[PDB]
């Protein structure tokens, strides 16, 4: 019913602790695996992070606010879902007996994760290292993290051309002292939305500039490209117009009959007029198209398409810039078709498709992706979508922060040298969440299999007198430098990780009783 | 740690019962292994008894609700589509597998390390493999051979006395069916009908085909020899 | 521990009297408010309202906690319609009225213990409540130190420490306080309130942000268009026509064109073309326009006929600034030209008026600057920021920011915040005991001790002392009490309140923490009728 007094607090970390201690185990590409026991005869040996808390029932809500906060770092990157669960629900349990046994005010603590979450920011800038990221040798090296142990290890130069190509289409880098630096803006979400073809190779799939269509042309015969195009985009059939009203037609006398039937043709001839009023190259329409209308259309020297969606042709809209006009009277000169390479129509895997392709980058592209199998696509998609992910977070930031437990230790050791320079009671809290970042490295030391005491202490020796660039090793398990063998990750990924874990953890302890109502 | 409505086993206690699932599935499909193994009975629940020594058969047949015999039963499954024989075999391996690592846990030995010592002698086992194969020839007179490699397949679930039955039948059903050259072999061809009323020792082997329906009359000729079909 | 089985008034359940009932109202009570009890002040934390579905939400909303709270009982029930009326109300305050409500529950139930009947002490709450009112009276205060001092730069500054523009706030919090006080209006019958959309926010980025200025009125961002007209006119007046219809050349529509067969067609179609429109431009003229400023555009010929008369032409204006200068010009913003059969500007009726318009060199910005029309009260602030992203949250934090002052200024009438309102009542109701000596005494001094609770749970919520903030709360007050009712004074100092955030004693007046007389005059009155609800409970009948 109601948890008041220092309940709500236990409840709250012991929710986050519980959370976080399941995929334990689910963190480094060395972790074990998770055996599920399904309500039925079932069960699930996967070890993704999300794909088991997704099939755990939990009760209590500070649970589900930790499964939220694991679908709100899928969207932002595409690795490192254990990392941000098991790092946030850690500070809560070295935040525990200061909140209580040390009888601490956590409006106090809420406080200081706000200090500390500054000078952490501050210390994975200084150990963050800069790379070039105009080199395509060396981002096909660094999209390779997330490409190996995957299907897609043999064709990974190819899966990081795909990935490359794309990203470099849609983004816009820009800045100066006058309009003001969108700081590097990329939107993987809308423009780089991708088109899967069966049937070819990896090597034939090409990144286009444009809007694919799978309808084809109308009429074999029929200009492939134009030089300089003229779009009109119509929801509105093509097909011979009726009135909203009434509309009966007598004919008594003999040689009007013939005549009629000439106006409905000419209806036809007049609806496709309007259209050729601005002489466009190209008729795009959402319904069908009538045979007459291929005719007129046909004689009148452009490119007409039947059957396309209304979704594709809003997409159009963006990369060309002709608006949609329903009544082909109302057709503006406003909206043209500029910016439209081809028109090319070739058939790939036996079906003809259509080609909005273009020789300009306006801020969108169509991924056209081929493969032996729709499970073979679907796995180029995926992994697509996590190869860009690493591209675009070393797009969004130059420099790399070294991985393994070198950052999580690098962070660790100079929080607690700020720690004896920081007075005040908010002091003590400071100090555990330096002692929260040792629990991810020494994750990797229980999962590796060695001593996690031992081989803690030392590696933060490492850290203290040599350099920060010394982690340990996933194959091995024992110290080594990360120079030699980089596990190197963009610094994008230790910004949100950090980041929302703060806003996570003060959420929770902010709040101090559950009640149940509607 | 914990919520309502949950069950939880940490902290190496799932792996006492897990190689305790596998020493359970073990021991009983121990008893049956080689022409020295033993037959067993399934019951489907509406009342019909079965005998069959193969493990592909037991292990559809029973239902377990321990989990890890429920993936040696799904990972059979996939080596009776593939190899088709020697289901027991498989999970005599695993079982024992475990029982040699099961006493290193308890030594202290990370399962991790345990695991990779596995796939390191897996690949020198591959190794081993290439090395230890014999070379068999192609031709098709190797019948005698195919006798030994006949009463492998049979010798296993038979008494030894259907074998001698069954080792002309299997024998002379691959090699008619297959063609000398190196093509291929068609396993549907082979017609697989049972009939009641006689000993199982008459077994016949059958290079036509059988049917149910015959002539119906009590002149029509019973034995034609050389006859045209229509 | 709960009530139950009457075995008296044979009915269809059971009957709860006398100290049970007394008992029941009093736990069932307090177990409502101790929800709102950690969320009363800035320094109170949110809780989570869980449903029967099993998902939750997280907020700090009094209103909205005790709105989605499942109270079973009646007494917590009258609290729950007191969130009702109090958000029909004032509409914010319903935290700290329940708190109230509860401790003056809590110190009834003792006075019970003593023996005094509750009628009496629900009169005795509302003789303290008569008193109380009046008492306010010599608190509240109208609108003062905003000349010779600010006291409301402290709102400013605190509201936009959280954000980049808190940097440079001392300066930037002197462009909103003067701003909002020089834009103060009158809408109608004697309102006096402040504007709520004026004072326009524009944004660009040359330099530091040090350099944003502040206009005594509307900043139009525009040019001339043409160096031969003049960029300084009305001296003493001018008249301001804003336009949305284009001077442009007249065409028809955009999907006919236009075929000469005759000749002489072409002349006529070509001239009537422009005719059309040249006309327009000649009713704008003859309309004592000095400045036209248009949404869509001017074209060259029309624009040369603004030249020739030294009135100033715009091409392209914002069409959402000039509904706001329409207003401020009593001018009417017009979409196309035209009456019935007519065209024309009607010879200054949609025109404005407006004393000043003068364009002033940015120094990498050229804009319009527009001053003193006919009814304004209105100004524009050009912001300069590190970035637009630094822009974008200025505009964001002086929109969050200006919104608490002008709330709390459309009032004229205010009290100290900060626990001054609950410490003072203490201080006067204590001598006020004295004045009557039979029986409310004991009530009226429970209930001046019971709104020390508000100034004690606010205190918890900050992380600081309870027990040493509220007895130096009292003292401050009851030294300065002393010599105020004499009037003779060597110092008054009075008013300090809480200052939660530096953990000592300040002047909430100067401190800029203030709530409006109406908001804390009716929450004591509805604290006091949901507290009364409850004591006049001596019997519940349960099915």
């Amino acid at each position: 019913e109601r948890t008041t007094g220092r309940q709500a607090q236990i409840s709250n970390i012991t929710a986050a602790k519980a959370v976080a201690d399941v995929i334990r185990t689910c963190l480094g590409p060395k972790a074990m695996l998770k055996m599920l026991l399904d309500p039925m005869g079932g069960l699930v040996l996967t070890n993704d992070g999300h794909a088991i808390l997704r099939e755990i029932d939990v009760a209590h809500p500070a649970a589900k606010s930790m499964l939220e906060l694991s679908r709100t770092q899928d969207e932002e990157v595409g690795d490192g879902t254990t990392t941000v669960i098991i790092l946030a629900g850690e500070i809560l349990a070295q935040c525990a007996p200061y909140l209580i046994e040390k009888n601490i005010h956590p409006v106090i603590i809420i406080q200081a994760l706000k200090k500390a979450l500054t000078d952490a920011l501050e210390v994975i800038k200084q150990v963050s290292k800069p790379v070039d990221v105009e080199n395509d040798a060396a981002m096909k090296k660094l999209i390779q993290a997330s490409i190996g142990t995957k299907y897609v290890i043999h064709w990974s130069e190819k899966m990081c051309e795909l990935a490359l190509d794309a990203v470099k289409t849609v983004r816009k880098d820009l800045g100066q002292t006058v309009e003001g630096e969108p700081n590097f803006e990329i939107d993987i979400k809308r423009y780089v939305r991708v088109e899967k073809i069966p049937g070819g190779d990896v090597l034939d799939s090409r990144v286009l500039k444009g809007v694919l269509l799978n309808k084809d042309v109308v009429h074999p015969k029929m200009s492939r490209h134009i030089e300089n195009p003229r779009v009109v985009l119509l929801d509105c059939p093509l097909e011979y117009k009726k009135g909203e009203s009434q509309t009966n037609i007598e004919i008594e006398k003999e040689e009007d009959w013939n005549r009629i039937l000439q106006i409905e043709e000419e209806q036809v001839q007049l609806m496709c007029e309007q259209i050729l009023a601005v002489r466009p190259t190209l008729v795009i329409t959402e319904k069908g198209v009538s045979d007459l209308a291929q005719h007129y259309l046909l004689k009148g020297g452009c490119s007409v398409l039947r059957r396309v969606k209304k979704s594709d042709n809003n997409r159009i809209a963006r990369v060309t810039g002709a608006t949609i006009v329903n009544r082909v009277e109302d057709l503006k000169e406003s909206d043209v078709g500029t910016n439209c390479g081809l028109f090319k129509v070739e058939m790939i895997g036996d079906e003809y498709f259509s080609f909005l392709d273009n020789c300009k980058e306006p801020k969108a592209c169509t991924i056209m992706l081929r493969g032996g199998s729709k499970d073979i696509l679907n796995e180029i998609d995926r992994n697509l979508q996590d190869a860009m992910a690493v591209a675009r977070n070393v797009m969004l930031s130059p420099s790399l922060s070294p991985g393994g437990g070198a950052t999580e230790m690098a962070v660790s050791v100079k929080l607690a040298e700020k720690a004896k320079q920081l007075e005040g009671i908010q002091q003590w809290p400071y100090q555990a969440v330096a002692d929260a970042m040792e629990c991810i490295p020494r994750t990797l030391i229980q999962n590796a299999g060695g001593d996690p005491i031992r081989l803690l202490s030392q590696l933060r020796a490492k850290h203290a007198q040599g350099n920060f660039t010394t982690g340990i090793d996933g194959d091995k398990g024992k110290i080594v430098d990360m120079v030699s063998y980089g596990i190197w990750e963009p610094e994008v990924i230790k910004q949100q990780s950090v980041k929302t874990a703060i806003e996570s953890a003060c959420l929770l302890l902010r709040v101090d009783d559950i009640v149940s109502g509607v | 740690l914990l919520n309502p409505k949950a069950e939880s086993l940490r902290r190496d206690a799932a792996l006492k019962v897990n190689v305790t699932s596998a020493e359970g599935l073990q021991s009983v499909l121990e008893t049956n292994l080689g022409p020295k193994g033993t037959l067993k009975m399934l019951v489907d629940g509406a009342g019909n008894i079965k005998l069959t020594k193969d493990g592909k058969v037991l292990l559809t047949e029973m239902q377990i609700q321990s989990p890890t015999a429920v993936l040696i039963a799904r990972a059979a499954a996939a080596q009776d589509e593939i190899t088709g024989d020697g289901t027991t075999t498989v999970v005599c391996l695993v079982g024992e597998l475990l029982r040699q690592a099961h006493r290193f846990i308890q030594e202290g030995v990370h399962p991790r390390i345990i695991t990779d010592g596995f796939e390191i002698a897996r690949k020198e086992s591959m190794k081993f493999l290439d090395e230890f194969k014999i070379s068999k020839t192609n031709l098709s007179n190797d019948r005698e051979f195919l006798l030994q490699v006949a009463r492998s397949s049979l010798l296993t679930k038979v008494d030894a006395d259907l074998t001698e039955v069954l080792t002309p039948i299997v024998t002379d059903a691959v090699l008619s069916v297959y063609d000398a050259q190196a093509d291929n072999l068609d396993l549907h061809m082979v017609e697989i009908m049972q009939m009641q009323h006689l000993s199982p020792k008459d077994t016949t082997f059958i290079k036509g085909l059988v049917l149910d329906h015959g002539g119906r009359h009590p002149d029509m000729p019973t034995r034609v020899k050389n006859a045209y079909v229509l | 521990f709960n009530n139950s089985r009457s075995d008296t008034l044979f009915l269809g359940g059971e009957k709860i009297s006398g100290d049970d009932i007394r008992n029941q109202n009093v736990l069932a009570t307090m177990a409502v408010a101790n929800v709102v009890k950690s969320s009363l002040g800035p320094v109170g934390l949110d809780k989570m309202l869980v449903d029967d579905i099993g998902d939750f939400t997280v907020t700090n909303d009094g209103a909205t906690i005790l709105s989605l709270l499942d109270v079973q009982h009646p007494a917590g029930k009258i609290l729950v319609e007191l969130a009702q009326q109090q958000d029909r109300e004032i509409g914010d305050g319903t935290t700290s009225v329940v708190i109230i409500a509860s401790e003056l529950l809590k110190r009834a139930n003792e006075l019970v213990k003593n023996k005094i009947h509750p009628t009496t002490i629900i009169t005795g709450f509302r003789v303290a409540l008569r008193e109380a009112i009046r008492f306010i009276n010599e608190v509240l205060s109208t609108s003062v130190d905003t000349l010779g001092k600010e006291t409301l730069i402290n709102i400013a500054k605190t509201s936009m420490s959280s954000k980049i523009i808190g940097a440079d706030s001392d300066f930037f919090s002197n462009m909103v306080v003067d701003a909002l006080l020089a834009v103060k209006t009158q809408n109608s019958k004697g309102e006096i309130k402040y504007p709520v959309k004026a004072v326009n926010v524009l944004k660009a980025h040359g330099k530091s942000a040090t350099e944003s200025l502040l206009v005594p009125g509307y900043a139009l961002n525009c040019t001339v268009a043409s160096q031969a007209m003049p960029k300084r006119i009305a001296g003493g007046n001018v008249k301001i026509a804003c336009l949305d219809l284009n001077l442009q050349k007249a065409r028809m529509a955009m999907g006919v064109q236009i075929n000469i067969d005759d000749p002489e067609q072409l002349e006529q179609i070509r001239k009537r073309e422009a005719g059309i429109v040249l006309e327009r431009v000649k009713k704008i003229i003859d309309a004592g326009a000095q400045v036209v400023l248009t949404t869509k555009g001017i074209d060259d010929l029309c624009l040369k006929e603004f030249v020739e008369a030294k009135i100033m032409g715009v091409r392209r204006c914002k069409k959402e600034d000039l509904r706001r200068i329409a207003r401020a010009t009593g001018a009417t913003l017009v979409s196309s030209m035209s009456n019935l059969e007519g065209e024309e500007t009607f010879e200054s009726s949609y025109l404005g008026l407006c004393d000043e318009v003068v364009q002033a060199k940015f120094s990498d910005d050229e804009c319009i600057l527009i001053k003193g029309t006919s009814k304004h009260s209105s100004s524009s602030i050009i912001l300069r920021g590190a970035n637009d992203y630094s822009l974008d949250e200025m505009e964001r934090s002086l929109h969050d920011s200006l919104s608490v002052v002008k709330r709390t200024l459309e009032s004229g009438n205010v009290v100290p915040g900060g626990g001054c309102v609950e410490a003072a009542l203490n201080i006067y109701l204590d001598n006020f005991a004295t004045t009557v000596g039979s029986r409310e005494q004991l009530a009226i001094a429970e209930f001046a001790a019971a709104l020390l609770i508000i100034p004690k749970t606010l205190a918890v919520n900050a992380a600081k002392d309870s027990s040493e903030l509220v007895a130096k709360l009292r003292s401050y007050h009851a030294a300065s009490q002393m010599a105020k009712p004499e009037d003779v004074k060597r110092r008054s100092y009075r008013n300090y309140g809480l200052d939660l955030i530096r953990g000592k004693i300040v002047d909430e007046i100067h401190a800029g923490v203030l709530e409006p007389t109406i908001s804390k005059v009716k929450s004591l009155k509805s604290a006091l009728e949901a507290c009364v609800a409850i004591l006049r409970i001596d019997t519940m009948i349960t099915v």
